[PDB]
């Protein structure tokens, strides 16, 4: 649970430099998967940044989980929203995996006794545990960002705002980095909130909300917002292979239909067509 | 924030001067027996991009390492001679950093251009670093208290070397800073 | 045994501050038993440590030649009359071999990061004077992690620059800076960039001051060693 | 045309440490070429990149480029007029742009081989458009520029030094995918019109099985195998062993083999699976 209403953002002047924002509000329940789309220029990007302390708006206001976003109402918000960021690097602290993990904690007063097993734990939570010793220069995109998912597992919080963390990483990297949310969500009922042109990443979400030019523009379901074909790279998002097959397919005569189907019901589909 | 951020940027410029050190070929460009560094114009910048207090903070850290290398691992030959006694070698890039920082606000303050203070600022703390080195140099040149000749052939092989880093400065070092202040300022 | 975590600073630093005192050489003799003493505990080879000295040892004979060669010549054609140079070129290069040595032994038994810690804590005393120790450290710890990421960087905006036609190394001294701009350039502004991304990550993660700093973070007989064999010695 | 003929190279050559990062490599590309090159990373498909501009000069073997030789005996001198017949887009290549304006750093290759400033800017001018750009962006400054737009100027300035040979180690990475779609698509315009050699690395099957015609398949510095996407797609457990996969379009294809359909290729891409499902549907 989180609440954003009637936001507003802009650099003071127009709509262009970084992405404004203008009357955004939505709220999020507990334990959902929110996906954030949008294209570029879309204050998707200084979205995210505003659910944290680390934007300064004028108007609209934002509450997570009870406490309202305020100057000295703001570490007690941090608190219970872990970020994690584009970049891989430039969000590790510390030469060694181990003493970034603790990062969160060390300098928020927990005590190395309490911390020892609760970093080890940590770190064995994203199946990383190994690399403990280990110089973050020596490690790949991919695991970078497991180590500041178990950097936020550590001081363990209730929102995982996931800021494209997956824009710069190659796709079996990616794909780890989605599946240990997944896999977090089972346990502990973990609320995430992203913002990607990942498919696969907005697939996994139960609603979706896309921006444009700096406004909320839609929100649904993502099988809704599939069913936008091709215009789906346009507004912010890859195409789930069906949508090419479909669109590929109209190109070629073929009229087939309208609502999002899975490989599975699509593959089927053929099938009933093609006797 | 801006204190956390100004926290991360020292401790980057800090790190583009281990660089400095560790990779030669950032350091210095060669001469041959001589070599103008690069890390005198780093400094300039940190100086001159956020201020005195940055200026002076990465211009210590110079001078800090120039000591403990004229020890362990020598800069030049010339270096086990002057940069062990900690008061040569860490005076001139600690004040050059202060001129840097100082003397762009300064000549802003005048109303000048950025191009105009940037590159004031630097031909300036070349100087006010060169300078101190032939200063403290012809200082113990003459006193023992623990080589006249010897000194003065040390103060004649630094009136070249940064001779040289003082055309550096004013026209290269203005160009890797006015982006940056650029950037700094908006924030 | 390298596993000797902070004093082996201060060891140096205090193992530095003996070297010119010794002026005898039944004194000295003292030195080379514990500088080799120490050395052989670490490594039997005996030749990495020589080959990994010889760079240095260039320089150590290029300054003790300038000590020695000034004083017969006496910047004057003046030949050989230069007894200084023999007896003080002499202590030179015999002060700075047993330094670097013991520096080298050094950084060959500690990881860097391991010294920065240590550092970074023989100034644990320090504070109530000021200075806060404490985030320098922090700005240290982080300098260190950024210096293999910003050599990586640097080497790739090297060979991207080469691509559109930047000879490195080509001439001089002008042509030989005036390449150096465009490295330069991007070197610093990605590392600003670098450090406004990475502040703004600190501000996340619960972190608002630099006062509080948890985690991390035998040795005696060392210093027994350097105390019955140090003031053991500059009895001569 | 490019012929790697035995090339193999080692770093640190004459040395204990020395690793040998690319090994007995012999790969032909012909004029008017799209060579992708795909394996794990850290399998030389980099090293072997790094070959073509003349950053690093074979260990051993020979290369060909056209009017070119690389042997190990090569002085890198006789090289210099190299680096400008084949250009090099490095990953992420917004970090290379140092200029005043966008425009001094665009003609900024071309004068470095030679264009007096006057033709080297109105060149750059041109090539603006090209990539993207408005001219307004020509007086801006390079850093005022979006993360999107600074790889545009990147790029163009690339495109300025007038490559025959164009090598992208990865065009499309971390951008969005409109971003990653108008690029890819300027880069197989330039291919199919005005000829160019593309060679592109890529972890991305689906931009290889769209848009090559030449396919390389680098494991832990060998050439793996070296064909048309049809030979090297078409079997999927060797891909696999080597870390790799065939391309959404021909999983898909299997599940439909799968049901009792049969193809008469193996389809690579949707426009060609659909051009199968049409001619079946029309049976129907």
């Amino acid at each position: 649970e989180n609440i954003i209403s009637v936001d507003h953002l802009t650099y003071q002047y127009d709509e262009n430099q970084a992405p404004a924002l203008t009357d955004v509000s939505f709220t999020v329940h507990a334990g959902e998967w929110l996906a954030i789309v949008g294209h570029n220029g879309s204050g998707k990007s200084t979205l995210a940044k505003s659910l944290d302390g680390l934007l300064p708006f004028t108007q609209g206001s934002v509450t997570v989980g009870g406490i309202t976003l305020t100057p000295e109402t703001v570490w007690q918000v941090r608190e219970q929203i872990g970020m994690i960021f584009q970049n891989p690097d430039n969000q590790f602290v510390g030469a060694t995996v181990e003493d970034d993990v603790a990062f969160g904690l060390e300098n928020r007063q927990i005590s190395r006794d309490e911390m020892v097993p609760r970093v080890q734990a940590a770190l064995a939570q994203v199946g990383m545990t190994s690399f403990a010793q280990r110089e973050p220069s020596s490690l790949s995109g991919g695991q970078k960002q497991r180590v500041a998912l178990a950097g936020i597992v550590a001081i363990a919080p209730k929102i995982l705002i996931l800021d494209e963390a997956t824009s710069m990483l190659d796709p079996q990297g990616r794909i780890e980095m989605l599946a240990i949310v997944r896999q977090l969500r089972q346990q502990q009922n973990l609320t995430v909130i992203s913002i990607t042109h990942d498919i696969d990443e907005a697939a996994s979400a139960d609603r979706v909300l896309v921006i444009d030019d700096g406004r909320l523009v839609d929100e649904a379901v993502p099988s809704q917002i599939f069913e936008r074909g091709t215009q789906l790279v346009e507004m912010g998002l890859d195409l789930p292979f069906t949508e090419k097959l479909k669109a590929a397919l109209r190109q070629r005569g073929i009229t087939p239909p309208t609502t999002y189907q899975t490989a599975a019901e699509m593959e089927e589909w053929l099938w009933q067509s093609l006797s | 924030r801006h204190k956390t951020f100004r926290l991360v940027v020292d401790a980057l410029l800090m790190a583009i001067v281990l660089l400095q050190n560790l990779v030669p070929f950032l350091g210095y460009i060669p001469f041959g027996p001589f070599s103008m560094t690069l890390i005198g114009l780093t400094v300039i910048v940190a100086g001159s991009a956020l201020g005195p207090r940055d200026g002076l903070l990465i211009g210590g850290f110079w001078g800090l390492i120039t000591f403990v290398r004229a020890f362990t691992w020598p800069s030049s030959p010339v270096a086990p001679l002057i940069f062990t006694n900690p008061l040569i070698s860490i005076l001139p890039r600690l004040l050059m950093g202060l001129v840097a920082g100082s003397l762009y606000l300064w000549g802003r303050h005048r109303q000048w251009s950025m191009r105009q203070a940037m590159q004031v600022a630097a031909g300036c703390a070349a100087l006010t670093n060169t300078v101190l080195v032939l200063g403290l140099v012809f200082l113990f040149y003459q006193t023992p208290a623990v080589l006249g000749y010897v000194l003065m052939i040390s103060l004649f092989t630094n009136g070249i070397p940064e001779l040289i880093l003082d055309v550096l400065v004013a026209p290269l070092i203005a160009m890797p800073l006015r982006r940056q202040w650029e950037r700094l300022k908006p924030q | 045994h390298r596993l000797d975590p902070r004093a082996k600073l201060m060891l140096s630093f205090c193992y530095i501050i003996v070297v010119f005192l010794a002026n005898n050489i039944w004194s000295y003799a003292i030195l080379i038993a514990f500088t080799v003493g120490a050395i052989l505990s670490s490594k039997i080879s005996l030749g990495f440590f020589l080959k990994g000295i010889r760079p240095l040892l260039w320089l150590i004979v290029f300054t003790v030649v300038l000590q020695l060669l000034f004083s017969p010549a006496g910047g004057h054609t003046y030949f050989h009359w230069t007894q200084d140079g023999l007896i003080n070129a002499g202590y030179i290069f015999v002060r700075f071999l047993l330094i670097i040595m013991m520096s080298t032994l050094l950084t060959l038994s500690t990881q860097p990061l391991d010294i920065a810690t240590g550092l970074a804590s023989l100034m644990k005393p320090l504070r109530w004077v000021k200075v806060p120790v404490d985030t320098l450290a922090m700005m240290l710890s982080i300098a260190l992690r950024f210096v293999p990421t910003l050599m990586d960087e640097a080497t790739k905006i090297m060979n991207a620059q080469r691509a559109r036609g930047v000879d490195f190394g080509e001439g001089g001294l002008f042509k030989q800076a005036k390449s150096l701009i465009p490295l330069m350039v991007p070197l610093f502004m990605s590392a600003f960039n670098r450090a406004e991304d990475l502040s703004t990550a600190m501000e996340a993660r619960g972190y608002q001051d630099s006062e509080h700093r948890s985690q991390y973070r035998r040795d005696t007989v060392t210093w027994l060693l350097f105390l019955l064999g140090f003031v053991a010695i500059l009895i001569f | 045309a490019i012929a790697f003929e035995h090339v193999t190279y080692t770093y640190q050559a004459g040395t204990p440490m020395a690793h040998t990062a690319l090994t007995d490599v012999s790969l032909t590309v012909p004029d008017r070429g799209y060579l992708a090159i795909i394996g794990h990373t850290g399998s030389g498909k980099s090293t072997l990149i790094q070959q073509l501009n003349a950053l690093l000069k074979p260990t051993s073997g020979t290369i060909k480029i056209d009017e070119f030789t690389i042997t190990p005996e090569t002085t890198n001198a006789a090289l210099k007029p190299l680096r400008q017949h084949v250009g090099m887009v490095f990953q992420f290549p917004e970090n290379q742009l140092f200029e005043e304006t966008v425009r001094q750093d665009i003609a900024f290759g071309p004068k470095n081989f030679g264009m007096a400033d006057a033709d080297a800017l109105a060149l750059a001018d041109e090539m603006l458009t090209t990539v993207g750009l408005d001219q307004s962006y020509a007086e801006r400054s390079p850093f005022e520029l979006s993360g999107g737009q600074m790889r545009r100027v990147a790029i163009a300035g690339v495109l300025a030094m007038q490559p025959k040979v164009l090598v992208l180690d990865e065009p499309t990475a971390g951008l969005d995918p409109q971003g990653r779609q108008e690029m890819m698509r300027l880069f197989a315009r330039l291919h199919q019109e005005q000829g160019l050699t593309i060679v592109l690395v890529t972890h991305q099957m689906e931009d290889v099985a769209q848009y090559a015609e030449q396919v390389a398949v680098m494991h832990e510095g060998r050439l793996m195998k070296f064909g048309t996407p049809a030979d090297v797609f078409s079997n999927r457990e060797w891909l696999q062993d080597h870390q790799l996969d065939v391309p959404q379009a021909a999983q898909f294809a299997r599940r439909l083999r799968d049901r009792g359909l049969t193809f008469p290729k193996q389809p690579l891409t949707a426009d060609q699976l659909a051009d199968y499902l049409a001619q079946q549907w029309a049976q129907r």
